[PDB]
């Protein structure tokens, strides 16, 4: 859904449609998300600080 | 192996003309595709002749 905002999500309504179903058959109790960082010429290129 | 939420045909898994041996009890080989089941489990391992 396109929007022009930073924070404090709008009050508009939008449903969610499924895309694909995954039949694992195994319970899940924990989850974690992944992010991608950039290594430009400004940073030294080491993933320490 | 566990298979769920998939529609597959065994005909191509039989017309390879390369399997040395074949065995299947309980259901006729020519009428198991129509007979619908819930889940199919594959037990893959190696063994001597
Ligand atoms: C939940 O996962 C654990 C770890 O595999 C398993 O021992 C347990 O039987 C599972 N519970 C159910 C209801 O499937």
């Amino acid at each position: 859904t396109p929007i022009n905002l930073v924070r404090d999500l709008p009050q508009g309504f939008s449903a969610l449609e499924p895309l694909v179903d995954l039949p694992i058959g195994i319970n899940i109790t924990r989850f974690q998300t992944l992010l991608a960082l950039h290594r430009s010429y400004l940073t030294p290129g080491d993933s320490s600080s | 192996k566990r298979i769920s939420n998939c529609v597959a045909d065994y005909s191509v898994l039989y017309n390879s003309a390369s399997f040395s041996t074949f065995k299947c009890y309980g259901v006729s080989p020519t009428k198991l595709n129509d007979l619908c089941f819930t889940n199919v489990y594959a037990d893959s391992f190696v063994i001597r002749g």
